[PDB]
C-alpha cells in the first residue's frame, strides 16, 4: 500500500483496506 | 558296517547329552534373583567419528585403550584417537571388500582381512614413517571371517573354508590347521589367558580348540541359526554367542554346558556383534534393528537400550580398561558411549 | 586449549580428511558392476570383451566412467552371507548361456539363482542386466531339439525368434517388483563392443533414473 | 567312510571329559562378577573427574 | 472530485475468506512441518537438492506464518492495533520470504536441470561444493532487496471524515530521495524480480532439461516433462494476481474518476484473493512432491 | 633414509643466500620440517618450521621477515632463502623432520648440517656444562626450565639430545620418559615441571658428547645450555 499525497481521503481509505504489502 | 559307525556316533552323542543333563542341576535365573540387579544404565554419547563415506564392517580396540582401528568397505581403514578424534592414519587397501581388522596388543602391527581370502598385516612403527603392507596370509580358500593377533609373530584367522588357521608372521605359512566344522565360520574369540580359542560357524554350534596341541577339545550346540559373533567372558571360563535367532546363548567351559539363553520377544532380527564388560555382570549386543542393547550377563533381563544409530551396527568394541565402548554401524559412523 | 603438537595433529587430521574426501570424490565418479553367473556361463568371454582368488576385479573404462566389475561366482563358497557386502552397487550383470537349456535342468537352476538375486532384500532398487550367450548355437540346438523339454507347460512354434522372445519374457516375469527394479536384456551380439555400448547406455539410463529419484522428479 | 571314523573319534574324545557341576559354575561366575563389579566404569558410573571424555 | 464512496468489503466475502485462509494456512503449515521432519530423517538421502527442498519448505512456512494471521485479522479489526516496530518489520519480512521462496524455486530448477544435463559428477551424497554458496547468497540477497520496506512503512493517524486512521503505509513523504525513487514505481520492480525473472529462469532451465531428456524410458521422460512444466504453470497462475492487482491500482488508477471508488473496491477483493492464492502456491510444492515420487509418498504414508 | 643439505658458502654482510635440502628414503610430504642453527661454539637454536603441505609456518623472532622457507614435495626438497645477512648468522644449519600424531616421536632424524660463514621464550636451564666421567659409572644430567613443561593433557613435551663430537645430534628421550627407536635401554629420564633429569646407567664408550634439553610446549623452541661429557 502507498499514496501520492496526504490529502487524498480515498487512497488512505484504500490503504486502510489494503493488505500488508 | 557304516550303519554301525553311525549308530555308535549317535549313541555317544546321546551319552554326552545325558551326562550333561545329569550334571545340570539348577539355573542362573533362580539364583540371580538373590543378588540385586543393577537397574537402569544410561550411556550418553561422548565422541562420534565422522570420517568414513561407506559402511564399515569391522572395528577393534587397542591394548592402550585409546586407539581404535576401523575398517570400512570404502577400501581404506583408519586409525582413530578416542580422546581427541584425530585420524592418525588412513591405510588404503588392495581390495575394498573388507570383513575384519585386528589390532596387535603391542600396537606396532595391524591385521585386516577381506573377501580375497587374504589377511594382510601392516606395520605401523616404521623407519620410513609411512604405513606399508608387511605380510599377506594368502591360501585360505574361502572368504575371511576374522583374524586375531596372539603375538607379534602369531595370528589366528577364520575363513569361509570352514576352518581356522594359526599362521606364522615371519614365515608365511600356517603352522596349525583347525577343521571339523560343517558350515563356514563367521566369528572367533581369544581367551584372556590366550591358551584356548573358540569358533562359531553356520552349524549353529560353537567349538573350542587347544592352541598348544591343535585340535578341538569340545563343541557345544543348541543354537537355531548361524553364529555371527562370539565374546569370551573376562574370567575365561564362559562365553556368550549371537545368532540370527536374537538369542544370546551362554555357555560355560568347566561346566561344559549352556546356562541360559538371552531371547526377548521385542526383537527378532539378527545379532551382529557381542561384547562383555570388564566385570562381566553385563554384556552388550548389537542387533540388526539399528539399536544396541545391554543385557545383564547374570540376570538375563534387558537392562537398557542404546539406540544412537539409524542403521544396523556392524560391530562394537569394549575397552580392555573398561572405560568406554565404541559402536560402529553401516552408516559410516563410529559412536563413543561412556 | 590445545598445545602446538595438538594443533599440528589437528592440521594433519584435516589434511588426511581432505585426502579422504578427494579419494571418495574420485571413486564416486565411478560405476560398480556385480558380474556373476553359473558355471561356464560366458563370463570368460565377457571379461575378454571388457578389458582392452575370490574377487576377480575387472578394471577397464569407456569414453568415460572407468567401469569396475567384480566376478564373484568363479570361486565356490557360501551363498547368502557375503552378498550383502555388494549393497549399493550401481548395476548387476547376469550372464546365462542359452545352450544350457537342454543339459542337466541347468536352466531351472539358473532361473532359481536369478530369482534369488532379483528379489533379494538388499537389491530392491538396483536394476538387472541380462546376457544370453551362444544364441547361434542355441538356434542350432533348438533346430535339433524340441522346445517343450525345457518347459512342460510351454508349447509353441520351434522358431528362433519366438523362442528367444519367450525365454526373455519368462526371465523378465520372475521379478516380484517392477516400479523400482528394471530388467535390461541383451542377446550377446557378436564379440564387438556393441555389448559394451549397450551396458554403457543402460548404466547411463539407470544413473539418470536414480538421480531423478534423488531429486524427487521420478 | 573315513569321515565317519574321524567324527566318531572326535566325539568319543569329547565324551571323556571331567566336567563339573552347573551350580558350582554359576556360583563361581557370580563371585567373579561381584568381585570386579565395583571397579566397572560402565556398571558403576564414574564421576566426571576420571572421565576421559 | 468526491465519489459516492461505497468502498467496503462485503460480509459474505469476508466470511468465506476467513475459512479459506484458515484452511490454506493449516494445510501449508502441516505439510511443511512433515516435509521438514522427513528431510531431517533423510540422512541417507541428504544431498544438495535435499537441502534446497528443506530451505524452500522453511522459507515457505515462515512466509505463511508471517503473512496470513495479520492480513486475515485485518478483515476483523481493520485498525492495526500493533506498534511501530511490528508495523515496519512485517512487510520487510514478507518480502524477504517471497524472495527466498522464488530463489529456492530457481535453485530447484537449476539443480533438477543439471541432474540430467550434468551427469558427470554422477554421484555424491552429502553437502555439495558450491550449493552452500548459492543458498547463503539467496538468503542474503532476499534481505538485500527487501530492506527498503523496512524503512518505508510508517504509522500515521489521519482524521478521516468519520474516523481516525491508523495507516501503516509507504509514506508519500520521506527524507531519503532514494526511498522516493524506490516507492514511485516499486510495484514494477516487485513484479519484475519476483515473477518475471524467476518464471523466466525456471522455464528456461526446465525447457533445457526437457530438451536434454529426449521403452518405458521415453514415457517417463514425457511424464516428468509434464510434471515440471505443470508445476511452473501452477506457480505462474498463482503468482499473477498479486502483481497484476498492484499494477492495476498503480497505473490504471486515475485522479478524477467518479467510478474509481467501485474500481478500488474490486482491487481490494482481488488483492485478498491474490495473497490467498499466493499462500496456495506456497502449499502447492509439497503436494507436488507427494503426487510424483513414491519416496515422499511413502514418507507421508507414515 | 638420508637428508643432504647444500647451498652453503661464504658471502658478504647484508648479502643473500638460499640453501636446498634433498631428502630420500621416506614420505617427504608426510613430515613437517624444521631448521635449527648451531653456533660455532654455543648450542643449538631453532630457526623455523614448515608444516605438512605448507599449511603453517613459524619463524623465530630474530629472523622474522628477513628469512623465508618453502618446500617442494614432488622432488623432496626444502628451500631456505634469506637476504640482508648479518655477521652473526655465521653458524651451522641443520634440517630435521618431525611428524606429529599420538605416540609419534618427532625430531626423529637429523640432517648432516651445513656450515655458514659471514664476515616470551620458555628458557631451558642447565646447571653445569662440563662433568668428568669414566666407563661403567652411572651419571645423572639435570635440566631446569623457566616454566612447567607438563601440559593439562598429561604430556610433558620435553626432549633430550646427544651430539657426539663431529656429527649431528640425535633424539635420546621424547616426552622425557619414552626411549626412541634404536637407542640403548640404559638411558632413562624423569622429573616434573621446570625440573627434569636423565639417568645413564653403566656408562660405556661412544656415549661422550653434549646433552641438550629442548622444549616443545610452545613456539619458539628453546634449547638447553648443553652438558658435555669428559673422560
Amino acid at each position: 500500500c502507498s499514496c501520492s499525497s496526504l490529502m487524498d481521503k480515498e487512497c488512505v481509505y484504500f490503504c486502510h483496506l489494503d493488505i500488508i504489502w | 558296517e557304516l550303519d554301525q559307525l553311525r549308530q555308535e556316533a549317535e549313541q555317544l552323542k546321546n551319552q554326552i547329552r545325558d551326562a550333561r543333563k545329569a550334571c545340570a542341576d539348577a539355573t542362573l535365573s533362580q539364583i540371580t534373583n538373590n543378588i540385586d540387579p543393577v537397574g537402569r544404565i544410561q550411556m550418553r554419547t561422548r565422541r562420534t567419528l565422522r570420517g568414513h563415506l561407506a559402511k564399515i564392517y569391522a572395528m577393534h580396540w587397542g591394548t592402550d585403550s585409546r586407539l581404535l582401528v576401523s575398517a570400512s568397505q570404502d577400501g581404506k581403514l583408519i586409525i582413530w584417537d578416542s580422546y581427541t578424534t584425530n585420524k592418525v592414519h588412513a591405510i588404503p587397501l588392495r581390495s575394498s571388500w573388507v570383513m575384519t581388522c585386528a589390532y596387535a596388543p603391542s600396537g606396532n602391527y595391524v591385521a585386516c582381512g577381506g573377501l580375497d581370502n587374504i589377511c594382510s598385516i601392516y606395520n605401523l612403527k616404521t623407519r620410513e614413517g609411512n604405513v606399508r603392507v608387511s605380510r599377506e596370509l594368502a591360501g585360505h580358500t574361502g572368504y575371511l571371517s576374522c583374524c586375531r593377533f596372539l603375538d607379534d609373530n602369531q595370528i589366528v584367522t577364520s575363513s569361509g573354508d570352514t576352518t581356522c588357521a594359526l599362521w606364522d608372521i615371519e614365515t608365511g605359512q600356517q603352522t596349525t590347521t583347525f577343521t571339523g566344522h560343517t558350515g563356514d565360520v563367521m566369528s572367533l574369540s581369544l581367551a584372556p589367558d590366550t591358551r584356548l580359542f573358540v569358533s562359531g560357524a553356520c552349524d549353529a554350534s560353537a567349538k573350542l580348540w587347544d592352541v598348544r596341541e591343535g585340535m578341538c577339545r569340545q563343541t557345544f550346540t543348541g543354537h537355531e541359526s548361524d553364529i555371527n559373533a562370539i565374546c569370551f567372558f573376562p574370567n575365561g571360563n564362559a562365553f556368550a554367542t549371537g545368532s540370527d535367532d536374537a538369542t544370546c546363548r551362554l555357555f560355560d567351559l568347566r561346566a561344559d554346558q549352556e546356562l541360559m539363553t538371552y531371547s526377548h520377544d521385542n526383537i527378532i532380527c539378527g545379532i551382529t556383534s557381542v561384547s562383555f564388560s570388564k566385570s562381566g555382570r553385563l554384556l552388550l549386543a548389537g542387533y540388526d534393528d539399528f539399536n544396541c542393547n545391554v543385557w545383564d550377563a547374570l540376570k538375563a533381563d534387558r537392562a537398557g537400550v542404546l539406540a544412537g544409530h539409524d542403521n544396523r551396527v556392524s560391530c562394537l568394541g569394549v575397552t580392555d580398561d573398561g572405560m568406554a565402548v565404541a559402536t560402529g554401524s553401516w552408516d559410516s559412523f563410529l559412536k563413543i558411549w561412556n | 586449549t590445545l598445545s602446538a603438537e595438538d594443533k599440528a595433529a589437528v592440521e594433519r587430521s584435516k589434511m588426511i580428511d581432505r585426502n579422504l574426501r578427494e579419494d571418495g570424490e574420485k571413486a564416486a565418479r565411478e560405476v560398480k558392476l556385480l558380474l556373476l553367473g553359473a558355471g561356464e556361463s560366458g563370463k570368460s568371454t565377457i571379461v575378454k570383451q571388457m578389458k582392452i582368488t575370490g574377487i576377480v576385479e575387472t578394471h577397464f573404462t569407456f569414453k568415460d566412467l572407468h567401469f569396475k566389475m567384480f566376478d564373484v561366482g568363479g570361486q565356490r563358497s557360501e551363498r547368502k552371507k557375503w552378498i550383502h557386502c555388494f549393497e549399493g552397487v550401481t548395476a548387476i550383470i547376469f550372464c546365462v548361456a542359452l545352450s544350457d537349456y537342454d543339459l542337466v535342468n541347468r536352466m531351472h537352476e539358473s532361473m532359481k539363482l536369478f530369482d534369488s538375486i532379483c528379489n533379494n532384500k538388499w537389491f530392491t532398487d538396483t536394476s538387472i542386466i541380462l546376457f544370453l550367450n551362444k544364441k547361434d548355437l542355441f538356434e542350432e540346438k533348438i533346430k535339433k531339439s524340441p522346445l517343450t523339454i525345457c518347459y512342460p507347460e510351454y508349447a509353441g512354434s520351434n522358431t528362433y525368434e519366438e523362442a528367444a522372445a519367450y525365454i526373455q519374457c519368462q526371465f523378465e516375469d520372475l521379478n516380484k517388483r517392477k516400479d523400482t527394479k528394471e530388467i535390461y536384456t541383451h542377446f550377446t551380439c557378436a564379440t564387438d563392443t556393441k555389448n559394451v555400448q549397450f551396458v554403457f547406455d543402460a548404466v547411463t539410463d539407470v544413473i539418470i533414473k536414480n538421480n531423478l529419484k534423488d531429486c524427487g522428479l521420478f | 567312510i573315513a569321515q565317519a571314523r574321524k567324527l566318531v573319534e572326535q566325539l568319543k574324545m569329547e565324551a571323556n571329559i571331567d566336567r563339573i557341576k552347573v551350580s558350582k559354575a554359576a556360583a563361581d561366575l557370580m563371585a567373579y562378577c561381584e568381585a570386579h563389579a565395583k571397579e566397572d566404569p560402565l556398571l558403576t558410573p564414574v564421576p566426571a573427574s576420571e572421565n576421559p571424555f | 472530485p468526491p465519489c459516492q464512496g461505497p468502498i467496503e468489503i462485503k460480509e459474505t466475502f469476508k466470511y468465506i475468506n476467513t475459512v479459506v485462509s484458515c484452511l490454506v494456512f493449516v494445510l501449508g503449515i502441516i505439510g511443511n512441518s512433515t516435509l521438514l521432519y522427513i528431510i531431517y530423517k533423510n540422512k541417507c538421502m541428504r544431498n544438495g537438492p535435499n537441502i534446497l527442498i528443506a530451505s524452500l519448505a522453511l522459507g515457505d512456512l515462515l512466509h505463511i506464518v508471517i503473512d496470513i494471521p495479520i492480513n486475515v485479522y485485518k478483515l476483523l479489526a481493520e485498525d492495526w492495533p500493533f506498534g511501530a516496530e511490528m508495523c515496519k518489520l512485517v512487510p520487510f519480512i514478507q518480502k524477504a520470504s517471497v524472495g527466498i521462496t522464488v530463489l529456492s524455486l530457481c535453485a530447484l530448477s537449476i539443480d533438477r536441470y543439471r541432474a540430467v544435463a550434468s551427469w558427470s559428477r554422477i554421484k555424491g551424497i552429502g553437502v555439495p561444493k558450491w550449493t552452500a554458496v548459492e543458498i547463503v547468497l539467496i538468503w542474503v540477497v532476499s534481505v538485500v532487496l527487501a530492506v527498503p520496506e523496512a524503512i518505508g512503512f510508517d504509522i500515521i493517524t489521519m482524521d478521516y471524515k468519520g474516523s481516525y486512521l491508523r495507516i501503516c503505509l509507504l509514506h508519500p513523504v520521506q527524507k531519503t530521495a532514494f526511498m522516493q525513487f524506490y516507492k514511485t514505481a516499486k510495484d514494477w520492480w516487485l513484479f519484475s524480480f519476483y515473477f518475471c525473472l524467476p518464471l523466466a529462469i525456471t522455464a528456461f532451465f526446465y525447457t533445457l532439461m526437457t530438451c536434454e531428456m529426449l521403452n518405458d524410458h521415453l514415457k517417463q521422460r514425457r511424464e516428468v516433462a509434464k510434471t515440471v512444466f505443470c508445476l511452473v504453470l501452477v506457480f505462474a497462475l498463482c503468482w499473477l494476481p498479486l502483481h497484476l492487482s498492484r499494477i492495476l491500482k498503480l497505473t490504471l488508477y486515475n485522479q478524477n474518476d467518479p467510478n474509481r471508488c467501485e474500481l478500488l473496491s474490486f482491487l481490494l477483493v482481488l488483492d485478498y484473493i491474490g495473497i490467498n492464492m499466493a499462500s496456495l502456491n506456497s502449499c502447492i510444492n509439497p503436494i507436488a512432491l507427494y503426487l510424483v515420487s513414491k519416496r515422499f509418498k511413502n514418507a507421508f504414508k507414515s | 633414509v638420508q637428508l643432504v643439505e647444500s647451498g652453503g658458502g661464504l658471502v658478504q654482510p647484508g648479502g643473500s643466500r638460499k640453501l636446498s635440502c634433498s631428502a630420500s628414503g621416506f614420505a617427504f610430504s608426510s613430515f613437517g620440517m624444521h631448521w635449527v642453527r648451531q653456533a660455532p661454539e654455543k648450542g643449538l637454536e631453532w630457526v623455523a618450521y614448515i608444516s605438512s603441505g605448507s599449511g603453517t609456518i613459524y619463524y623465530a623472532d630474530t629472523v622474522k621477515g628477513r628469512f623465508t622457507i618453502s618446500r617442494d614435495d614432488p622432488k623432496n626438497t626444502l628451500f631456505l632463502q634469506m637476504t640482508s645477512l648479518r655477521s652473526e648468522d655465521t653458524a651451522m644449519y641443520y634440517c630435521v623432520r618431525s611428524i606429529y600424531y599420538y605416540g609419534s616421536s618427532p625430531f626423529d632424524f637429523w640432517g648432516q648440517g651445513t656450515t655458514l660463514t659471514v664476515s616470551s621464550d620458555i628458557v631451558m636451564t642447565q646447571a653445569t656444562s662440563s662433568v668428568p666421567v669414566t666407563p661403567g659409572e652411572s651419571v645423572s644430567i639435570s635440566c631446569r626450565s623457566s616454566k612447567s613443561l607438563l601440559h593439562s593433557n598429561g604430556n610433558t613435551y620435553l626432549y633430550w639430545f646427544l651430539q657426539r663430537p663431529g656429527q649431528s645430534p640425535q633424539l635420546l628421550i621424547y616426552r622425557m620418559s619414552n626411549l626412541a627407536s634404536g637407542v640403548p635401554d640404559r638411558f632413562s629420564g624423569s622429573g616434573s615441571g621446570t625440573a627434569f633429569t636423565l639417568t645413564i646407567s653403566r656408562l660405556e664408550a661412544e656415549d661422550v658428547g653434549v646433552y641438550y634439553c629442548m622444549q616443545h610446549l610452545e613456539y619458539p623452541l628453546t634449547f638447553g645450555a648443553g652438558t658435555k661429557l669428559e673422560l
